[PDB]
This record gives C-alpha cells, sequence and structure tokens, in this order.
RNA sequence: CAAGACGGACCAGAGCGAAAGCAUUUGCCAAGAAUGUUUUCAUUAAUCAAGAACGAAAGUCGGAGGUUCGAAGACGAUACCGUCGUAGUUCCGACCAUAAACGAUGCCGACCGGCGAUGCGGCGGCGUUAUUCCCAUGACCCGCCGGGCAGCUUCCGGGAAACCAAAGUCUUUGGGUUCCGGGGGGAGUAUGGUUGCAAAGCUGAAACUUAAAGGAAUUGACGGAAGGGCACCACCAGG
C-alpha cells in the first residue's frame, strides 16, 4: 500500500585501493527504524565484479568476490573473500586432445586467513608433432599434481594477503607453474581458477586501513 | 616374395628380426670392459646388467640398473669384447 | 559504445576462414558494424562505430556468429538477420534419457536416418534448422516450429521407429 | 534458405498460366 | 528520486532472467544479489496457461520491468541467464533469448552477458525413470 | 549450516581384470600382465565330472541410514501424463546363482595377404625445445622388435548367403581335448530325486498331434500416401 523504495536509502560502495579503479557501484539498502540497523544488513553482503571492472588493461575472464563489512557515512568499504573463474573460458579452454590436471591445497597464510586453491593444468601439444593428442602419463601426472601442490603453497604461506593479490593480478603463480613445469612435460594453460576463504579471524579495524589507504 | 633364400639373409633383416625368430638365434647382449675414473681397474660388465657392479678396488658405482641396458656412470670409459 | 565476445572452438576454425567472404560483408553493406578476428584469443568482436543504427540489431548481430559457431550453414545464418522473431534451443540427448554407449551412438542414428532422410523431412516441414552435435542437438526456428520439431526428435530417440515419425510429422503438417 | 522457405510458405505463387480462349475484306 | 550519480556515469544491476519450462523470471536486484527491486514472473502479464512460457509473455515481462527501473535510476544492467539445471536442462530455453531481446528494446545500456545454470559435478538420479523421456 | 548421493566436461579406433566389472586427491597393504635377461629347475604340460572360488540387476533374512529416485498404494486428468509415497535404491553381516552374463561365435598349438594409426616395454639415430639450455634428462621427430586393443582393404581360401584373415589350411575329408544337437508341438509340462527359509534353481519324459517349423539376400504387384498439370461435359463471380 505504500513504496518501500522511496523509504531507501543508497550508499556508495568502492573497492580497495589495490586496483586502479576503486569505485565499483552503488548499493540499495533499508533505513535504520530502530528495530534493525542498516550498518548490520550491509555487514554480510558479498559481491561478485570482474578483474576488467577493476583494472583497464587487464582480462576480463576472472572474477572477483569482494565481502562487504564496514561503511563509514557514506563511505563503504570492501575486502577480498575470494576468486572464481567465468564459466565461458572454461569451458572453451578444456579441449578434447590433452590432460587435465587438478591440484587444490589448503593453506594459511602469515594473519590467519586461511585459504583453500584450487588449480588446472593442460597439456601442450607441440609445434612439429605428428600425432594428434599428447596425453601424460600417471607418474607424470603425480609428478606435476605434487610439483602444483608445493610451488603454490610456498607462495602463499610465507606471504600475508598484499602481495598475494597483488600475484592474482596477473596470475603470476600459473606463469610460475608453467614455466616450472617444462621439465617434466610441456603444460599448455595452467590457470589458479578458485579461491576459497574458511576461517576468518576476529575482525579488527587496523589492517583494514592500509587496504583502502 | 615367394622366393627367397631362407638358408642366406641379408645381414640387415638378421639384426633387424626378433633374438628369437633368426634362423639360429644369438642375444643381442655383450660383455665390455669398463674404465673407472677413479683408478685404472678393469672390470668385466654384463650389457643387460641388473645388479649395481661396483668397482674391486674404488668400491664406486659403475652401471645402474634400467628396464634394458645398464646405464654407466657418466666419465667411464667402455669397450666391448669380441 | 558497445562491444561483444564470440568465442570460436578449434574445430570450427577450417571452415570460418573458408566461408570469412560471405561472413563480414553482410554486417558492412546492410549492418554497419565492424568486426574483427582476434587471433590471438580467439574470439569474434562485434563493435558499435559512428556508422550504426538500428540498436536491435546488435543482439542479432551476436546470435548471427554464434549460429556459424554451433555449426549452422551460411545461408541458415543470414535467415536470422531478415527475419526478426527466431530463437534457437539446444539440448542434450540424454536430457531426456539415460543412454549409454552403443545406445547413445543409435539415438543419433535415428535422429539422421539413411543419409539425413529423417532430418531432412523434419527439417522441411516444420521449416526449422537442426544440426547434430556429438550429443547437443541445436534447433533454429519460429517459437512454435520449435515445439513441434523438439516432439518429433524426442519421439525419435524414444525408439518410435522414423517410419512411424516420418507418416505423423506430414499429417501435423496440415495445421 | 530457411527464410527463403518461410517467405515461399507465406507468399503467393502467381505468373505462369496461358488460358486459350475465344477485318480489311 | 534515485541514486546521486551524474549523467556522466550509469548505476549498474543485476537481473536474473530465470527461464524455466513453464515461465520466465525477470527478476532485477542490486549487485550483491540482497536487495531486491523488480520480479516479474509469466503469470503477471497474460492470465492464460497457453503462453505461460511464450516469448511474448517474457517479452511483456522484460519491459514491464524497463519502465519500472527507469524511475528508479538504473539504465544499466547485468545480464545473469539461467535454465532449470540440475537433473534438468542447460541450455536456458527461448524464453532468455526473448526477454534479453526485449529489455534491451528500452534502450538502457547493457553490462556483462553470460550463463549462470546449476551446473552439477553430477546430480542425483533423475525425475524421469529409465524409460521415461519427455513425452 | 547439516544430511546423504555420485564423481560431468577431460573420457577416446584408449587401459586393467578370470568373468561379473573398474573413473576426485593422497598414504598404506598384498597382487599382475607385457618387456629386458648369455639368471635358476629340467617336461614339471593341454583339456574337462563332482567339488572349489567369484558371479550385474532384482529378491529373501538381521542390524545402520534414508538426500534423490521409486515397484506397490492414495488422488487428479485421459494403458500413455502429473502430485505424494511403502518396500526397495546406499553400508555391513549371511543366502540366492540368474541375464540379449553376446563376438547370439569352447580352450590349447602350427601355418597362411597388405596398409597406417593407437597403448605398454625395449633398442638405434641426424635434429627442435626447458627464453639459441653450459653434457646427461623429460617433451616432440624418424626407423625397428615383442605382446596387446581396434580399424580399412584383397579373386588366399571358405560359405546357403549376409559375410569371415578365420566362420580359412574340409569328399585332396585324422594336431590334442571338453560340452552339446538330431523335424515342429505336447514341454521345461507330469513324476521322481536333489539343493534352497521361501521364491525357486539343477536333472527331467511319455501317450498323443502335425508336414512342415525355420534361415540368408533381392525387389515387384500392393486398397493407397505425397507432389504437379489440364478442363464451364470441374469449380469461383454470375446469366
Amino acid at each position: 500500500v505504500v513504496d518501500p523504495f522511496s523509504k531507501k536509502d543508497w550508499y556508495d560502495v568502492k573497492a580497495p585501493a589495490m586496483f586502479n579503479i576503486r569505485n565499483i557501484g552503488k548499493t540499495l539498502v533499508t533505513r535504520t527504524q530502530g528495530t534493525k540497523i542498516a550498518s548490520d544488513g550491509l555487514k554480510g553482503r558479498v559481491f561478485e565484479v570482474s578483474l576488467a571492472d577493476l583494472q583497464n588493461d587487464e582480462v576480463a575472464f576472472r572474477k572477483f568476490k569482494l565481502i562487504t563489512e564496514d561503511v563509514q557515512g557514506k563511505n563503504c568499504l570492501t575486502n577480498f573473500h575470494g576468486m572464481d573463474l567465468t564459466r565461458d573460458k572454461m569451458c572453451s579452454m578444456v579441449k578434447k586432445w590433452q590432460t587435465m590436471i587438478e591440484a587444490h591445497v589448503d593453506v594459511k597464510t602469515t594473519d590467519g586467513y586461511l585459504l583453500r586453491l584450487f588449480c588446472v593444468g593442460f597439456t601442450k601439444k607441440r609445434n612439429n608433432q605428428i600425432r594428434k593428442t599428447s596425453y601424460a602419463q600417471h607418474q607424470q601426472v603425480r609428478q606435476i599434481r605434487k610439483k602444483m601442490m608445493e610451488i603454490m603453497t610456498r607462495e602463499v604461506q610465507t606471504n600475508d594477503l598484499k602481495e598475494v593479490v597483488n600475484k592474482l593480478i596477473p596470475d603470476s603463480i600459473g606463469k610460475d607453474i608453467e614455466k616450472a613445469c617444462q621439465s617434466i612435460y610441456p603444460l599448455h594453460d595452467v590457470f589458479v581458477r578458485k579461491v576459497k576463504m574458511l576461517k576468518k579471524p576476529k575482525f579488527e579495524l587496523g589492517k583494514l586501513m592500509e587496504l583502502h589507504g | 616374395p615367394l622366393a627367397k633364400d631362407l638358408l642366406h639373409p641379408s645381414p640387415e633383416e638378421e639384426k633387424r628380426k626378433h633374438k628369437k625368430k633368426r634362423l639360429v638365434q644369438s642375444p643381442n647382449s655383450y660383455f665390455m670392459d669398463v674404465k673407472c675414473p677413479g683408478c685404472y681397474k678393469i672390470t668385466t660388465v654384463f650389457s643387460h646388467a641388473q645388479t649395481v657392479v661396483l668397482c674391486v678396488g674404488c668400491s664406486t658405482v659403475l652401471c645402474q640398473p634400467t628396464g634394458g641396458k645398464a646405464r654407466l656412470t657418466e666419465g667411464c670409459s667402455f669397450r666391448r669384447k669380441q | 559504445e558497445e562491444t561483444r565476445k564470440i568465442p570460436v572452438p578449434a574445430n570450427r576454425y577450417t571452415p570460418l576462414k573458408e566461408n570469412w567472404m560471405k561472413i563480414f560483408t553482410p554486417i558492412v553493406e546492410h549492418l554497419g558494424l565492424q568486426i574483427r578476428f582476434n587471433l590471438k584469443s580467439r574470439n569474434v568482436e562485434i563493435r558499435t562505430c559512428k556508422e550504426t543504427k538500428d540498436v536491435s540489431a546488435l543482439t542479432k548481430a551476436a546470435d548471427f556468429v554464434k549460429a556459424f559457431i554451433l555449426g549452422f550453414q551460411v545461408e541458415d545464418a543470414l535467415a536470422l538477420i531478415r527475419l526478426d522473431d527466431l530463437f534457437l534451443e539446444s539440448f542434450e540427448i540424454t536430457d531426456v534419457k539415460p543412454l549409454k554407449g552403443d545406445h547413445l551412438s543409435r539415438a543419433i542414428g535415428r535422429i539422421a536416418g539413411k543419409g539425413g532422410k529423417t532430418k531432412f523431412t523434419i527439417e522441411n516441414v516444420t521449416r526449422t534448422r537442426i544440426v547434430l552435435a556429438d550429443v547437443k542437438v541445436h534447433i533454429l526456428g519460429s517459437f512454435q516450429n520449435i515445439k513441434m520439431a523438439r516432439t518429433a526428435i524426442c519421439n525419435l530417440i524414444l525408439g518410435n521407429p522414423p517410419s512411424k515419425v516420418y507418416g505423423n510429422i506430414r499429417a501435423v503438417a496440415s495445421r | 534458405p530457411l527464410a527463403d522457405q518461410i517467405l515461399a510458405g507465406n507468399a503467393v505463387r502467381a505468373g505462369v498460366r496461358e488460358k486459350r480462349r475465344g477485318e480489311e475484306y | 528520486l534515485g541514486p546521486q550519480v551524474a549523467e556522466g556515469e550509469n548505476v549498474f544491476g543485476v537481473c536474473h532472467i530465470f527461464a524455466s519450462f513453464n515461465d520466465t523470471f525477470v527478476h532485477v536486484t542490486d549487485l550483491s544479489g540482497k536487495e531486491t527491486i523488480c520480479r516479474v514472473t509469466g503469470g503477471m502479464k497474460v492470465k492464460a496457461d497457453r503462453d505461460e512460457s511464450s516469448p511474448y509473455a517474457a517479452m511483456l515481462a522484460a519491459q514491464d520491468v524497463a519502465q519500472r527501473c527507469k524511475e528508479l535510476g538504473i539504465t544499466a544492467l547485468h545480464i545473469k541467464l539461467r535454465a532449470t539445471g540440475g537433473n534438468r536442462t542447460k541450455t536456458p530455453g527461448p524464453g532468455a533469448q526473448s526477454a534479453l531481446r526485449a529489455l534491451a528494446r528500452s534502450g538502457m545500456k547493457i553490462g556483462r552477458i553470460e550463463d549462470v545454470t546449476p551446473i552439477p559435478s553430477d546430480s542425483t538420479r533423475r525425475k524421469g525413470g529409465r524409460r521415461g523421456r519427455r513425452l
């Protein structure tokens, strides 16, 4: 009987300073009427904004998860939550005559953000190859999978969340795996594809500030 | 075909065949003298050996067994017999 | 300005180059859009310019090349250009019945028939176009003709003989 | 073609039919 | 009324074009998917079960959200197609393609178009039987 | 957040296992083929009754669990369809021993055409790559051998033919060996015996009846069906 949208107000949400573009959009939240506080309803929102909306010249097939947990008077604050891949890229990348290799770790970083990682790799046909298919044998698969697990863990465990997300912008971990596995079997297109975020420590306001600058 | 001297085949056809399917069968393996780089001793080593042959005085490894022919240690010199 | 990205599979690269001269020509003389063939990412980039009008045709331009990606003929793809309300629906064969191995291979055989006669008969009667992937079936045509062709396609893969489906679909053509 | 087949099924054929029916000095 | 954004920049929302076998949902919400704005079904427009899932039903459903959104200030929408998913089909039906073409006629600038279906690693058993197909 | 299910796309001219069967990562356990061998024993071998081991799905007894699906069952529309849902579907502990359990095609051995592709192992060789890699090593390239899976082709021959590199080396008929057939019904029925909690499995006739039963390829009629054409002895608009 009454229009609800006229009662609602807006908030300006922005990404942290680690991207070239900081503003990401606008969010509509119901106003506070004493029963429920608008900040509490904004404390548990997870966003999905692609990478190309954050950087100009970078690629588009990567998606980032941003958790929203703080507002500062028309200044909404965001934090990293996870990273995925676009489904249209993933379906096109899986061809037929090549082997798909998985690897996952449960890595704990230096400031408590326990993450789960997933990686995928594809064998590469050589330029002078006459054979149709390029299948990697099972022990070569296990060797690559063991190498994939150990390189990714040693890149995150000794690091905190600052330079880890700096590695994810050009996918430097994928460039590391492709470079380091040439001795076993030539990989074609290796990428970290899914980042999860299991165990969150006690929330505090200090480390969020240098993330936002 | 249908006329070839099966008693006198060409020697290139013989080494191509399986070792049992030759006219009179003969092994593909051989014995060889190996000079250890760390000594001057001579050791007779089977080409398809399955155990790590050690030097008689140096007690160093000479060959490592593999699926087929033995993999000699790098730096060693070998000469086949006969 | 607006831009769309269209992936191309590796098996579709050969007919895309072979039928290239008849693809960009309707885009430039009649549609007024600029396209490029990005070899580095294997994508077809279609984008606007200063010479384009009729903003409805941008989505039609994306559906133009997407039909050729899935395997439709070129002349069937330009049939989407000059018509205004044509839709494409796709479904896997095992979306309706669990078929494994040899049973799945014979399901594709009943859709085609000897020399594609069963597919061509459904193609000619419902005035649609049907292409067969390894397991996917794509149908392009007007919405009421889709449901008529989908009904005939499903009854083929149930195991009703192609003689009965050939006879029945010609009687339904009288409506 | 699909569009040729639809437009042929939407319009009417016409044209060829010859019907044979029917001074100086 | 509306967001306090100048004419140069546009406000982006998302939509969930959930096109099942029976109707077509057009659900426009915020970037988080938490605050909803407009959601119309196939039963909003035509009171007939014959054209419950028709492209004409989705065309009217998509347009009426588009005239609704322009006084809320949002003239830019991201696209999320969705089929039934799970055990059932994966490619979205013609209702989603109709609604996508319908709401683009309102002149709103478009964002990113991509497919989200509930893709299983593998599902459980099919609703149809061993023998049963659609018909 | 929980509960159980099951491992897409990669997944194939593929691989393993005695068959049934076998697909997320990692650790362990004991197995196995093939290859390589100038290693050891020296005929230790092939084939089958009962017996023994295993034997999909469904089903029968005891527990655990029930997400999904769903025989029976209850409604609604018209045996086809939809909603809900018992037993069952999942695990362990015992039974049952059956499938189009298929190559509708015993096992072991000798001989007999071609090709170029694949999986594993082994050997040999110019070269490209690990940002011209500083020797080896993996990844490709070329060739050869062995054992496999699986194609295409052939006046080797064979066959009723479809077709078969075995279904060939068969009236020019004998390598060794097991099971089993004898025109169609009566009939896997009656009885007996035996195993099984049961359901049922294994073995199993006769009297009588009948001139057929059946197998392999090929079209041709075949009431008709779909397309065109012609006609005021057909119609439309009319007299």
